[PDB]
């Protein structure tokens, strides 16, 4: 976050358009309060047998 | 002249005779209507 901050002020238009569409997840994953190492999923949820009858 | 009031039409009406067909769709075929019935196994939806 404090990286891509000074990083987006950069002057050029192209790296601050990158480090804002980059800062935007990572303030998602701020805000929100949610790890992304759950992406990785060891346990995989298996529906109900109604569900899948 | 008009079966029910017995007076003539005011202006000349055509007639004569002409083909016509009863074609496939039938109303008693095609009305339906439900209120309590089964429902999809896996929403609870009504069938269709």
């Amino acid at each position: 976050e404090r990286e891509l901050l000074e990083e987006m002020k950069h002057p050029s238009r192209a790296r601050r358009a990158k480090a804002r569409k980059r800062l935007e997840v990572v303030r998602a994953f701020l805000d929100s309060g949610n790890r992304p190492e759950w992406m990785i999923l060891e346990a995989v949820p298996v529906l109900p047998p109604d569900l899948r009858p | 002249y008009d079966g029910r009031t017995g007076e003539p039409f005011e202006g000349p009406i055509v007639v004569g005779q002409m083909f016509i067909m009863k074609l496939y769709h039938m109303v008693e075929d095609k009305m339906h209507a439900r209120s309590t019935g089964p429902y999809s196994l896996i929403t609870q939806q009504p069938l269709g």
